[PDB]
RNA sequence: UUAAUUGCGAUAACGAACGAGACCUUAACCUACUAAAUAGGGUUGCUGGCACUUGCCGGUUGACUCUUCUUAGAGGGACUAUCGGUUUCAAGCCGAUGGAAGUUUGAGGCAAUAACAGGUCUGUGAUGCCCUUAGACGUUCUGGGCCGCACGCGCGCUACACUGACGGAGCCAGCGAGUACAACCUUGGCCGAGAGGUCUGGGUAAUCUUGUGAAACUCCGUCGUGCUGGGGAUAGAGCAUUGUAAUUAUUGCUCUUCAACGAGGAAUUCCUAGUAAGCGCAAGUCAUCAGCUUGCGUUGAUUACGUCCCUGCCCUUUGUACACACC
C-alpha cells in the first residue's frame, strides 16, 4: 500500500536489494544499520550517497537492504549502488523530477559509478597458465 | 600494564638448568632459549606459575623459578595430560617421561644410540648422515652435515 | 536406476555410443550409417538408418531379432521394451558415413583408388551437395606414406556452420 | 579495430543500390528497413549492415561517392 | 642486538620528563630517541593516555599516533 | 547545523562533517592550488572525493589516469610488492594515517604537503637509452607530464618502503616524513635525491 | 465422481533446448484445453558437466586442453490435477530425446 | 635554477629507435611565438606543459 | 525510540559481554583452560589465556542470535583458519571440535542458548534479555 | 587504414570461394513480458525479547498475495551511436555526450592451402611387416624397483617479517561434486587438546551436505627492527586414519629439533584490466596422499596504449653453382 521501490545494487558478483519505504528514516542492511558495514574504512563510502544529497531526503525515505554473494569490498559497493538508486527511484516515482535531476547532477559530478551499474566481470582462467593471461614459465637453457 | 618502577636492575642472566635464561624479554621465550623447550610447551608452563606473560620476568622471584623447574622435572605429578610430552611410551611396561634442558640433549643422544643399536632403516640412515623419512635428495640440499 | 539425472543421461549417451560403434562393426556388409534411439515409457524405438535395408531386416524378423536380444543381454533389458526399425536413408550421398563405408568396401574389394574417390564425389554432387571432399591416406603404392585428396565445391572448415552443415 | 567486413560492405552497397529510398539517415529506422528487405540470419551482422548503410547515407548528404 | 631494551627507574623518570610538549607521539618516534623497545614504548604510550597529558589522534594497532593536550 | 533524526542513529561528530562542506575523510578538500603549469590538470585537487578508494575505470583510454584522485594514486603505489599486492584497504588505512601525521605536523592542510611533495619530486629531464651504432650513449629527453607525476608517486613510496624494511618507522611515518622533506625542499629524502640524481644526469648529457 | 487430486510433478531434463522448450509449450497448451490449476513451466539451473582433458594421446608437444562439456536443461511443470488427467497428458505430448518423467506423489 | 616553462603546439610523431620517445614542437609560455622541436619521454597531448632546465637546444630524430 | 543489539559494534559488544560474564563468574569452566590449542592450526594457545573463554562464548552467543540454527561444526568451520602447514601452501581446517561444544553446553545451562529442532541451537528468552541490556549499556558508554 | 589479403584507393584485370570476419558458447543490461512453499520478499496469525505509546529486531513453510534480486525462457540492445575536430573531408582513426556494454564489447570454440620423416606402434581386437609363441617377450601370483644420490639443469611451493608475526574478535564468495547394490557427500548429538571416533539422519541433489558462513582481509591486544615471537627444514617419540600390507616417515595430529635464508650474480620468464600479483576454494587423478591441474570466485595496482633498438616471424625487391632445399 505504502509508496515503495526495490532497488538492487551490484559489483563483480555481489548483490544488494535495497527496499525503500515511507516513515521516519531507517537505512538498514541485513537487520544491522547503515553505521556498521564493518570493513570500517569504507563506512564513509556508504555514507557518501547520503551526505551528497543530504540527510533531509531520509526524513521521509526509509531504506532496508539484504546482501548476498561477492566479497566484503564488493558487497560494500553492492550496498552503495543499491542506496544511490534507492533515492533516485523514489524521487523519480513519488517526488518531483527536478530533484531527481539535481540528484543525478550531484551523482554525475561525484561519479564513482554509484548510479551506473559496474561493467567488470572476471575473465576465465584459460589454460597454459596460472590465471587468465598469466602464462607459465618456458625454459630453453 | 605497568612500567618498571623501583630501582630495578635485578640481574641480566640468570642461569637455569645448566643453561642461560636471558634477562628481560619474557619467561616463555627465555624458556625457548633453553635446549629442549618450545613455544607451546613454555606457554603451558607459564600458566602453572601464574605469572603475567606481559611481564619481562628477568626480575623474577626465586620461588617462582623453583616451581617452573619442578614443573619441567615432573609431568605426571602436576596437571599435565602426559601426551603433551617430548618422549612418551619407553623402556618395557610403564610410564611416559620427558626432559627440557641438558637432560633432554642427553636423552636424545641416548635415543640416537638406541636407534644405532637396533640398526633400523631409520638408524642406518642416521649412521650415514642422510635422509631418514623417505625424502628424495636427488636434487634438494647439496651441502649436508 | 534410479540414478542421478546427470549420471543417467551420460550413461544413455554412452549406451548409444556403444550401440553406434557395435552397429558400425556388426552391420558393415549392410551399409549402416547411424542410430536414432528414442526412449519413451515402456517401449524404446531404436531406429537404425542403413543403405541395404532388406539385408538389415533379413527375411521378416531374423537379423533384427538377433540384435534386439543382444542389446537386452548387454544392458539387462527384457523383450517388448526394445523394438528395432530398419529404414532407408533420405538420399545416401548427403550422409558421409554411408559414403565412408562404400569407399571402405570399394578399396577392400578391388578398384582404382583415384577413380573410386572421383566416382563417389560425382555421386555426392549429383545427390545435392554444395561441396565435398575425400582424403585417403597411408601408402597408395610405394613404401613412404602420402595423403591423397579428391574434392569438389565450397568446403567450409571453420565456424559453427560445420556441425550443422558438414557431415564428417 | 572496427573495419566493417566485405559482406557487410557488399550487401550495404547492393542495399543502397536497390533502395536509396526507404533509408532515413538515422540508424534504428535503417536497421528496421534492413531486416525487412535483405534476409540476414544473424543479429549482429544485420546491425553491422545497418551501421554501414547509415555511414553511406551520411556521406550521401555531403555529395556523391 | 642494538640495546635500548633494558627497563629501569632512571629510564622510567626520563620518559615522564620527555612526555609533555611533544608534537609526534608514537611507537616509532619514542624508539627514535633510543628509548625502551617497541612494546615497552607502546606500554609507555598507554600510560600517557591514563589521565590526559597526551591525547590521541589515531587508534590503530601499530599505527598509534598521539599529540600533547592543548 | 541541523542534525536530522534518522531512525538508524548516526554519531554527532559524523552528522556535523556532512552536507554543508564537501570535505575529505574528516577535514576539508579545498585549496591546494599548485601554481606550476604541467602539473595542473593532472595533479587534480579540483575533483573532490570523500574516500581514497574507487572501482575507477581509469586504466582503459589513455589520459583517464590524470582524472584519478592523487590520494588514490598514493594508495595504489603503496600496494607495490607481492606481499602487499592488492589490498587497498590496508593502503587506504596507511594513507589515512599519513594525512593525520601531517595535520599534527605544524598544523597545515595535509593535502597541501602531499601535492607540494609531488611537485618537487617530479623530474624535469630524464635520459633514455638510444642505439646510435652500438655504444650506450644517453640523450637527455624532456619528461612530460603524467610521467613526472607517475615517477614522483613511485619515487615517494619507494622512499617509504626502503625505510620501512627492517624498521619500527611505520610506512605512514616514513611516507609522511618523505612528503615533509619533499614539501620543504631539503634533499634528504629518497624521492628528491633521485630527482636530483637525474638532473645532473640531464646536464651531463647536453 | 472421483476428482481426487494427488498433486503431480512433471520432470523434463534434456540436452537439446529447442525441443525441450517446444515440449514444455505443448504440455501447458494441453493443460489450457483440459483447464487445470497448475504452476507454470519452472526452470531449474542448468547442470553443465565439465570433462577437462588434454587433447593428446602421447602427452608430448604443447600442453593443450579440451573442456568437453554437456548441457542439461532441468524443468518442472507442477499440476494440481487428478490421476486420470495425468494419465492422459502422459499418453500424448511425447517427443524424441527429451526425458519425460512423472513424480506423482505431491 | 633558471627554469624555462614550455608548452606544446604539435606532437610531431613518435620517434626514436625504441618506442618511448616523441618529437614535439614547443611554443613556450612566457615570450611566445619562438617554436622549437624538442623531444619528449612520456605520454603527450596538445596544450600540455613541459618543465625543463635547458630550453634553446633543438633535438633531432634519434638513431 | 527503540534499543537494539546491532547498533553496538561487535568488538565493543563482546568486550562488554565478557566483562558481564566476569562479573557473574557463573558461565562455568570446561576443564582444558590454557592446556588447549583452540584452533587445530595455531602455534600458540590464546595470549589472554586467563579470561578469554568468556569472550569466546559471547561470540558464539551473538553468532547464534544472528543465525537461525547453528551447530558445532559450523562454528568450528567459521572459527577455523590457515595452517602454517610448512613449506607447503596453506589449507582450511575446522577449529577444535570439543571446545566449541563446551562453549555451547555452558551457554545452555546459563540460559543463553536453547535447543532448536531440525538441526542445531537457537536463543532462549532470558538470553535475549542480557543481549539487549549489554547493547543498552555499551550505547550509554558511547554517549 | 585494419587485429586480419581488413578495407578505401590507385589499377589487365573483373567478379568469386576458402582462411579472417560472420558464426557459436559464454560473461556483461532489462523495476518491459512469461514463472516459482526445491528462488526470494511484503502484510498478517501465533509467538521471543525490548524500549515500554503508536515503534525495533526476530522465529515459524500458520495464512494471503507479489517477482525487484534469483534462476531461465523468449526477446531486444551497440551500430563506433550522436556531436566535435582529424584524415584525398575515403577507409578509418582521436576526443566529449549519453548509454549496462564504445579494448573485434570481454573471453574463448572452430580454424584454410600445404605440409613436418614433430609425437604417438606404452589410449586403443587401429594396424603393416620384422619378434615371440610354453624354460614364453603371453598371462598370472610373491617380493622388490621406479622415490636410490658426489652432482647438473627444468616447472613449482615456503620464506627471508614490523604493508609483519602471533592470539582472539569480526566474518563475505563462486565454480563445483556427491551412494541402493552399494558404501558417496556426509549436517545435527555425545566422546577425544588433537587427528579422529561413534550413534543417528538429509540427500540420486537450485531441496541435504552448503549461506560449502574458504582464505587473504577488517578490529583490539602480545613482540618490537637480534637468524628474534621471522623461517620452517632436518630429526626423535607417540596418538590417529586408508588399505590385505605403511619401514624405503602414505597422510593427519601431538610435543620436542630448531638448519639454510636480512630480497639473490650472469641470465631470463609472464604480463596491458576485474587483467597482473595476492589469497584461498574446486573437481581431475583418489582406497589413502596436493607443493600438481583444469575450473572458480576474493583482494586488486603499477606502466604503455608506442616502436621496430633486440628476439622471432612475415612479406617485398634483390642474389643463389641450393630443390633430400644452409644439418
Ligand atoms: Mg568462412
Ligand atoms: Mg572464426
Ligand atoms: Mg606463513
Ligand atoms: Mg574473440
Ligand atoms: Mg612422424
Ligand atoms: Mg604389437
Ligand atoms: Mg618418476
Ligand atoms: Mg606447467
Ligand atoms: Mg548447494
Ligand atoms: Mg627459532
Ligand atoms: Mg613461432
Amino acid at each position: 500500500t505504502v509508496p515503495s521501490v526495490q532497488t538492487f545494487g551490484k559489483k563483480k558478483s555481489a548483490t544488494a536489494v535495497a527496499h525503500v519505504k515511507a516513515g521516519k528514516g531507517l537505512i538498514k542492511v541485513n537487520g544491522s544499520p547503515i553505521t556498521l558495514v564493518q570493513p570500517e574504512i569504507l563506512r564513509f563510502k556508504v555514507y557518501e550517497p547520503l551526505l551528497l544529497v543530504g540527510l533531509d531526503k531520509f526524513a521521509n525515505i526509509d531504506i532496508r537492504v539484504k546482501v548476498t554473494g561477492g566479497g566484503h569490498v564488493s558487497q560494500v559497493y553492492a550496498i552503495r549502488q543499491a542506496i544511490a538508486k534507492g533515492l533516485v527511484a523514489y524521487h523519480q516515482k513519488f517526488v518531483d523530477e527536478q530533484s531527481k535531476n539535481e540528484l543525478k547532477k550531484a551523482f554525475t559530478s561525484y561519479d564513482r559509478t554509484l548510479l551506473i551499474a559496474d561493467s567488470r566481470r572476471p575473465e576465465p582462467k584459460k589454460f597454459g597458465g596460472r590465471g587468465a593471461r598469466s602464462r607459465f614459465q618456458k625454459s630453453y637453457r | 600494564s605497568l612500567v618498571v618502577q623501583e630501582q630495578g636492575s635485578f640481574q641480566h642472566i640468570l642461569r637455569l638448568l645448566n643453561t642461560n635464561v636471558d634477562g628481560n624479554i619474557n619467561v616463555v621465550y627465555a624458556l625457548t632459549t633453553i635446549r629442549g623447550v618450545g613455544r607451546r610447551y613454555a606457554n603451558l608452563v607459564c600458566k602453572k606459575a601464574d605469572v603475567d606473560l606481559h611481564k619481562r620476568a628477568g626480575e623474577l622471584t626465586q620461588e617462582e623459578l623453583e616451581r617452573i623447574v619442578q614443573i619441567m622435572q615432573n609431568p605426571t605429578h602436576y596437571k599435565i595430560p602426559a601426551w603433551f610430552l617430548n618422549r612418551q611410551k619407553d623402556v618395557n611396561d610403564g610410564k611416559d617421561y620427558h626432559s627440557l634442558a641438558n637432560n633432554l640433549e642427553s636423552k636424545l643422544r641416548d635415543d640416537l644410540e638406541r636407534l644405532k643399536k637396533i640398526r633400523s632403516h631409520r638408524g642406518i640412515r642416521h649412521f650415514w648422515g642422510l635422509r631418514v623419512r623417505g625424502q628424495h635428495t636427488k636434487t634438494t640440499g647439496r651441502r649436508r652435515a | 536406476a534410479i540414478i542421478s539425472k546427470k549420471r543417467k543421461l551420460v550413461a544413455d549417451g554412452v549406451f548409444y555410443a556403444e550401440l553406434n560403434e557395435f552397429f558400425t562393426r556388426e552391420l558393415a556388409e549392410e551399409g549402416y550409417s547411424g542410430v536414432e534411439v528414442r526412449v519413451t515409457p515402456t517401449k524404446t524405438e531404436i531406429i537404425i538408418r542403413a543403405t541395404k535395408v532388406q539385408d538389415v531386416v533379413g527375411e521378416n524378423g531374423r537379423r533384427i531379432n538377433e540384435l534386439t536380444l543382444l542389446i537386452e543381454k548387454r544392458f539387462k533389458y527384457k523383450r517388448g521394451t526394445i523394438a528395432l526399425y530398419a529404414e532407408r536413408v533420405h538420399d545416401r550421398g548427403l550422409s558421409a558415413v554411408a559414403q565412408a563405408e562404400s569407399m571402405k568396401f570399394k578399396l577392400l574389394n578391388g578398384l582404382a583408388i583415384r577413380r573410386a574417390a572421383y566416382g563417389v564425389v560425382r555421386y555426392v554432387m549429383e545427390s545435392g551437395a554444395k561441396g565435398c571432399e575425400v582424403v585417403i591416406s597411408g601408402k597408395l603404392r610405394a613404401a613412404r606414406a602420402k595423403s591423397m585428396k579428391f574434392a569438389d565445391g565450397f568446403l567450409i572448415h571453420s565456424g559453427q556452420p560445420v556441425n550443422d552443415f558438414i557431415e564428417t | 579495430g572496427r573495419v566493417r567486413t566485405k559482406t557487410v560492405k557488399r550487401a550495404s552497397k547492393a542495399l543502397i543500390e536497390k533502395y536509396y529510398p526507404k533509408l532515413t539517415m538515422d540508424f534504428q529506422t535503417n536497421k528496421r528497413l534492413c531486416d525487412e528487405i535483405a534476409t540476414i540470419q544473424s543479429k549482429r551482422l544485420r546491425n553491422k549492415i545497418a551501421g554501414y548503410t547509415t555511414h553511406l547515407m551520411k556521406r550521401i548528404q555531403k555529395g556523391p561517392v | 642486538a642494538k640495546h635500548a631494551v633494558v627497563l629501569d627507574q632512571d629510564k622510567f623518570d626520563r620518559i615522564m620528563k620527555e612526555a609533555p610538549t611533544y608534537r609526534y607521539v608514537s611507537v616509532s618516534v619514542l624508539v627514535d630517541r633510543f628509548k625502551l623497545g617497541g612494546s615497552l614504548a607502546r606500554v609507555a604510550l598507554r600510560h600517557l593516555e591514563n589521565e590526559g597529558i597526551i591525547k590521541p589522534v589515531s587508534k590503530h594497532s601499530k599505527q598509534a599516533i598521539y599529540t600533547r593536550a592543548t | 547545523f541541523v542534525p536530522v533524526e534518522l531512525a538508524t542513529t548516526i554519531p554527532v561528530e559524523i552528522q556535523q562533517a556532512q552536507q554543508e562542506i564537501k570535505l575529505f575523510n574528516k577535514w576539508s578538500f579545498e585549496d591546494v592550488e599548485v601554481k606550476d603549469a604541467s602539473l595542473v590538470d593532472y595533479i587534480q585537487i579540483s575533483k573532490p572525493i570523500y574516500v581514497a578508494h574507487t572501482a575507477g575505470r581509469y586504466a582503459n583510454k589513455r589520459f583517464r589516469k590524470a582524472q584519478c584522485p592523487i590520494v588514490e594514486r598514493l594508495t595504489n603505489s603503496l600496494m607495490m610488492n607481492g606481499r602487499n599486492n592488492g589490498k587497498k584497504l590496508k593502503a587506504v588505512r596507511i594513507v589515512k594515517h599519513t594525512l593525520e601525521i601531517i595535520n599534527v605536523l605544524t598544523d597545515q592542510n595535509p593535502l597541501q604537503v602531499v601535492v607540494d611533495a609531488i611537485i618537487n619530486s617530479g623530474p624535469r629531464e630524464d635520459t633514455t637509452r638510444v642505439g646510435g651504432g652500438g655504444a650506450a650513449r644517453r640523450q637527455a629527453v624532456d619528461v612530460s607530464p603524467l610521467r613526472r607525476v607517475n615517477q614522483s608517486i613511485a619515487l615517494l613510496t619507494i622512499g617509504a618502503r626502503e625505510a620501512a624494511f627492517r624498521n619500527i618507522k611505520t610506512i605512514a611515518e616514513t611516507l609522511a616524513e618523505e612528503l615533509i622533506n619533499a614539501a620543504k625542499g631539503s634533499s634528504t629524502s629518497y624521492a628528491i635525491k633521485k630527482k636530483d640524481e637525474l638532473e645532473r644526469v640531464a646536464k651531463s648529457n647536453r | 465422481q472421483e476428482v481426487v487430486i494427488h498433486k503431480i510433478r512433471i520432470n523434463l531434463t534434456s540436452t537439446k533446448v529447442k525441443q525441450l522448450e517446444n515440449v514444455s509449450a505443448n504440455i501447458i497448451k494441453n493443460a489450457e484445453t483440459f483447464k487445470l490449476v497448475k504452476k507454470g513451466p519452472v526452470r531449474l539451473p542448468t547442470k553443465v558437466l565439465k570433462i577437462s582433458t588434454r587433447k593428446t594421446p602421447n602427452g608430448e608437444g604443447s600442453k593443450t586442453w579440451d573442456t568437453y562439456e554437456m548441457r542439461i536443461h532441468k524443468r518442472y511443470i507442477d499440476l494440481e490435477a487428478p490421476a486420470h488427467i495425468v494419465k492422459r497428458i502422459t499418453q500424448i505430448t511425447i517427443e524424441p530425446g527429451v526425458d519425460v518423467e512423472v513424480i506423482i506423489a505431491a | 635554477t633558471p627554469v624555462t616553462l614550455a608548452k606544446v603546439i604539435k606532437v610531431l610523431g613518435r620517434t626514436g629507435s625504441r618506442g618511448g620517445v616523441t618529437q614535439v614542437r614547443v611554443e613556450f609560455l612566457e615570450d611566445t611565438t619562438r617554436t622549437i622541436v624538442r623531444n619528449v619521454k612520456g605520454p603527450v597531448r596538445e596544450g600540455d606543459i613541459l618543465v625543463l632546465m635547458e630550453s634553446e637546444r633543438e633535438a633531432r630524430r634519434l638513431r | 525510540p527503540g534499543v537494539s543489539v546491532r547498533d553496538v559494534p561487535a568488538q565493543d559488544f563482546i568486550n562488554n559481554y565478557a566483562s558481564f560474564l566476569q562479573r557473574q563468574g557463573k558461565l562455568e569452566v570446561p576443564g582444558y583452560v590454557d592446556i588447549v590449542k583452540t584452533s587445530a592450526g595455531n602455534e600458540l594457545p590464546p595470549q589472554d589465556s586467563e579470561g578469554w573463554f568468556y569472550k569466546r562464548a559471547a561470540s558464539v552467543a551473538r553468532h547464534i542470535y544472528l543465525r537461525k540454527q547453528v551447530g558445532v561444526g559450523k562454528l568450528n568451520k567459521l572459527y577455523g583458519g590457515a595452517k602454517n602447514r610448512g613449506v607447503r601452501p596453506h589449507k582450511h581446517v575446522d577449529a577444535s571440535g570439543s571446545i566449541n561444544r563446551k562453549v555451547l553446553q555452558s551457554l545452555e545451562k546459563l540460559g543463553v542458548v536453547e535447543i532448536s529442532p531440525k538441526g542445531g541451537r537457537r536463543i532462549s528468552d532470558n538470553g535475549l534479555r542480557d543481549l539487549d541490556r549489554i547493547a543498552a549499556a555499551t550505547l550509554e558508554d558511547e554517549e
